[PDB]
């Protein structure tokens, strides 16, 4: 609902400010998703990178939030594991590798 | 004007006086007594108080801009003393500024001075002289208003004529208020300027030569202040130094509310409140509802949303209005190393010591907390207190029985001994009039030791890192722990499916 | 006479109003005292506060001002109504303005204070000038004296005067004023003046004059007043020939340089009428 | 927005990066001229991480959005002199031009 309120206000701002939003306009959900602000992995699951060193898009209908930013996971199992110790995975000291 | 631009903290002598008045200060009471005695406030006293303010922790966090010193000290104090004190400061100005002007033109600006009496408000000839106002009206009329039509020129002329005439009437009243101070008569001004020029200009030339010139700002006094104000902003950009962060109060706009909500709902509501823009909701601080000042002392508390604030973009609740003020004074120490981190105040329950003692030991080691053994420490003190009760009741009953039965009769007497021995049986049946009170008191006594001990530890928090094993389970006793609120942070209980065998 | 009411420290604490920094360094001082009508008989406690700059003590019962001479830095005072039959004083360097209206003061004597730009003494028991000197009152540019007992205007030795105000008085004629070229403004409504015999046009600044409610019945005074400086605005109603309002017409005929009387700035056809009457009068005088 | 930039700055909702008012892309390319506010030449601001970034032009903005880390790894700028020049020549037209 916070997402919806933010995006509604953004609709009003788009209609005020700029025509380029008219060229973007195709797809309400696509816009909403694209605007969301996301974990260091953005698209990807962190856990599978940390364990495997492998890159993979976490499921976009996963929904965890942490330090303002939103996270997907490669599997519900990954979400469950992640939820037990999210802080371990974070890029604490240097960029993702 | 400059401080009002930066919105940093600053030294301002009047602001010192007004703060000392408003805070009901005892030094403020000295000021009041001096004023009420019809006696001056010493320049040296002002200097002292200014120095104290600069040493103040809120100033030390914020930083400052200064001007008030140096001043015309040399008639008594060396002006060098102010410069010396400035150099002594831990805080010597990274950014230095000056205005230059012609001596005559400075005087002319001084001539353009009058004060409104009953407000005390000090005003410029642009206000105070109607003929300067009307000369500016002449200028405004002479410029043909490029970008507008004659209809707009006539509308704005007639409206400004009404404004000007009403302003003339008002200033006429202000003429009943206008004065030129003794210092503002040109002779006094010139004397003052000459004296400053010699003593302060000579000293300040050295004060300047010391500094980084590229840091140092020069400015033209012959100017609109807005010019200089923006110039200072631009210089600050070149300098690439920010304002210090400022605590932002997050009470509802005019509102007082039930913030006694779900923590999560309250967090969301606060983060939405006062917001600037979509998406950029305030960040949580790490401690959620908790009052970081209380925890820095070592008391777990969670704060009102009315006493909740954001700073550095992060959100922080506090337990009280006075805690809000205190933290507004200076966040830094309580956040800074060892960083806001818990004490221990804990019990654990279960059978025996079966590593349980060891577990407490290892916890205390990790914490640098220290453990209470209720059996070793508490129980003999409690027992000796009950001994004291029993010896007291013995001596009281023996005294009363001796006195009354003598009213010679002695402790050997059989009715005396019957009365004594039955009343002391009843004293054994009764107890200390509420024994758990003493047990809590003793807990406090040992706590006071542990508090000191943790203050001696490098992170030096007020509160003791304390643990009890061997507390004896009674429900109403536990209630008394609530009534005095001598509560732990945490309790653990121990359980098994089958270690009741293994 | 009144109950003893000397000054009180608590009332000072109430009255002292604004703080300001004075002298060399940052030393600091109270400049204003609010003390209007606490009945006061006495003020002696003020003797310490001499750095003070502003007082109101009007309508107290104060019979004396001797401390004020010690109260050096006072720049302005209100003391109206108070019980002073004169205000004779040392020549105070500091006082810029004060008022002592409706006081018992009978006279203009005894006051000298150079910085004093303005004074007011309306309602006072005063009849004629009693000493003036602008080489003492270096600043005194305005005075008001409404509702006094004033006879006539001798000895107003003060070319410094911007303005003066004398309505509601006993005034019978001008004297002395005739020299005050800088004087712009004199108010004398509700007085006893019988005649206005061309009173000296060397008072050349006298942009405004008020003489309503007086005793002038000779319209030919207007002709005698033809030779006058830039008085723009006149008031002269309620006079025993203002009874007939060609008073204004005759006046503008006599004084083209005048621009307002009473309630009428001269409208374009009023000007044209008076102008053509003046033309005729001039041409006939040339034929005379 | 400019307003949003100033508010985040004053409210400290983000850190100023060490670059300050310097375009990191031009700096890393090697350039030493400070860019200047105009209606033709506004700031291009962007947010990333806990940090604020400021850029001259849509092309430099684009490059930085393609990869900020590349510029961030560059060594920090440091304060400078201004410039003072004199130029002298034949009558106005060339030298003035």
């Amino acid at each position: 609902e916070e997402e919806a309120e933010d995006y509604q206000a953004e609709t009003e701002i788009d209609e005020e400010q700029e025509e380029e939003e008219e060229e973007e306009e195709e797809g309400e959900e696509k816009i909403k998703e694209k605007r969301r602000h996301m974990g260091d992995t953005k698209h990807f699951c962190p856990v599978v990178l940390k364990e495997n060193f492998v890159l993979q898009p976490g499921n976009p209908d996963e929904a965890v939030k942490y330090r303002e930013k939103i996270y997907y996971f490669s599997s519900t199992e990954a979400k469950e594991k992640f939820l037990e110790h999210p802080e371990d995975y974070v890029s604490q000291n240097e960029p993702l590798k | 004007n400059i401080a009002q631009a930066w919105k940093c903290i600053r030294v301002e002598a009047l602001s010192v006086l007004e703060e000392h008045i408003a805070a009901e200060k005892e030094t403020g009471a000295m000021l009041q007594s001096l004023l009420v005695s019809g006696h001056s406030i010493p320049d040296e006293l002002v200097t002292k108080l200014i120095l104290e303010k600069i040493k103040s922790p809120e100033v030390a966090h914020f930083g400052y801009i200064l001007t008030e010193m140096p001043s015309l000290a040399q008639d008594n104090m060396t002006s060098l003393k102010q410069i010396e004190l400035v150099k002594n400061l831990e805080l010597q100005p990274d950014i230095i500024i000056n205005i230059k002007c012609s001596d005559y033109d400075l005087c002319q600006r001084t001539c353009g001075q009058r004060q409104h009496s009953t407000t005390g408000y000090v005003y410029t000839r642009e206000q105070w002289d109607p003929e300067i106002i009307e000369s500016r009206r002449r200028k405004k009329r002479d410029f043909p208003k490029e970008g507008k039509s004659e209809e707009e020129e006539e509308e704005e002329e007639q409206e400004e004529e009404e404004a000007f005439i009403a302003e003339m009437q008002m200033v006429a009243e202000i003429l009943q208020h206008l004065v030129q101070r003794p210092e503002d008569y040109l002779e006094n001004v010139e004397i003052t300027v000459k004296l400053y020029k010699e003593l302060l200009l000579s000293a300040l030339e050295e004060v300047m030569a010391e500094h980084n010139p590229q840091y140092l700002i020069e400015l033209d006094g012959n100017k609109s202040p807005e010019e200089l104000f923006m110039t200072v902003i631009e210089r600050l950009k070149y300098l690439n130094v920010r304002r210090a962060a400022v605590i932002t109060k997050l009470q509802g706009t005019e509102e007082e509310m039930t913030d006694i909500i779900d923590t999560e709902e309250l967090f969301r509501t606060v983060s939405s409140y006062k917001l600037i823009a979509p998406r950029y909701r305030w960040y949580r601080s790490k401690w959620a509802r908790s009052c970081p000042v209380s925890l820095k002392d070592g008391n777990i508390y969670s704060g009102a949303a009315d006493y909740t604030v954001s700073f550095l973009g992060k959100m922080y609740c506090l337990s009280s209005e006075e805690t809000l003020k205190l933290f507004s004074l200076n966040p830094r120490p309580f956040l800074l190393p060892p960083m806001p981190l818990p004490p221990c105040k804990v019990f654990i329950f279960g059978p025996e010591h079966i590593g349980k003692t060891t577990l407490a030991n290892l916890i205390a080691e990790h914490f640098k907390a220290k453990v209470i053994d209720y059996a070793k420490l508490v129980q003999p003190r409690f027992d000796s207190a009950r001994e004291k009760l029993i010896k007291d009741t013995i001596t009281e009953a023996t005294n009363t029985a001796i006195k009354v039965v003598q009213q010679e009769v002695t402790e050997n007497h059989p009715e005396v001994f019957a009365i004594l021995e039955d009343t002391l049986r009843h004293a054994k049946e009764l107890n200390f009039e509420q024994p758990h009170d003493k047990q809590a008191e003793i807990l406090e006594e040992v706590i006071k030791e542990t508090e000191d001990n943790k203050n001696r530890f490098p992170g030096a928090p007020k509160h003791g890192g304390w643990i009890v094993e061997n507390f004896p389970l009674v429900r109403e006793l536990w209630l008394s722990l609530i009534e005095k609120a001598l509560l732990p942070d945490l309790v653990v209980y121990l359980s098994d499916a089958e270690s009741n065998g293994k | 006479e009144w109950l003893p009411t000397p000054i009180t420290e608590a009332m000072m604490k109430e009255g002292l109003s604004l703080l300001c920094k004075i002298g060399s360094g940052l030393a600091h001082a109270y400049i204003k005292l609010e003390a209007k009508d606490r009945d006061l008989t006495d003020i002696s406690l003020l003797r310490s506060y001499i750095h003070l700059r502003y007082v109101d003590i009007s309508e107290n019962h104060i019979t004396d001002i001797s401390p004020l001479n010690s109260l050096t830095h006072l720049l302005w005072l209100k003391a109206d109504g108070n019980q002073l039959r004169s205000a004779r004083m040392n020549e105070l360097p500091y006082l810029q303005i004060a008022s002592f209206s409706y006081n018992q003061i009978i006279d203009t004597e005894g006051i000298f204070h150079p910085r004093l730009g303005s004074l007011d003494l309306k309602g006072n028991r005063i009849h004629q000038v009693t000493g003036l000197d602008p080489e003492r009152l270096s600043s005194l540019h305005t005075l008001e004296l409404r509702g006094n007992q004033l006879e006539s205007t001798k000895g107003i030795y003060l070319p410094k005067l911007k303005n003066l105000y004398l309505a509601q008085n006993l005034l019978k004629k001008v004297e002395g004023l005739e020299n005050l070229s800088n004087l712009t403004t004199l108010h004398l409504r509700d007085n006893q003046i019988e005649t206005l015999n061309g009173f000296s046009q060397e008072m050349k600044s006298l942009q405004y004059l008020n003489l309503r409610s007086n005793m002038i019945s000779d319209l030919a005074e207007l002709a005698k007043l033809r030779d006058l400086p830039k008085l723009r605005a006149l008031v002269l109603l309620d006079n025993p020939c203002a009874d007939e309002t060609d008073y204004r017409q005759e006046a503008l005929v006599q004084m083209a340089h005048l621009e307002r009387l009473d309630k009428e700035f001269y409208e374009d056809d009023d000007r044209a009428e008076a102008e053509e009457i003046r033309q005729r009068l001039k041409e006939e005088q040339d034929q005379d | 927005s400019s307003h949003l930039a100033h508010k985040m700055l004053s409210y400290t909702y983000k850190h100023m990066s060490s670059f300050g008012y310097w375009d990191p892309v031009k700096l890393s390319e090697g350039e030493t001229i400070k860019p200047v506010e105009n209606a033709e030449n506004p700031l291009n601001p962007v947010i990333h991480r806990h940090y604020i970034y400021f850029l001259s032009n849509k092309q430099t903005k684009e490059k930085f959005m393609m990869n900020p880390i590349k510029y961030i790894r560059q060594p920090k700028p440091k304060a400078t002199m201004p410039v003072r020049i004199m130029i002298v020549g034949p009558p106005k037209s060339g030298k003035t031009t």
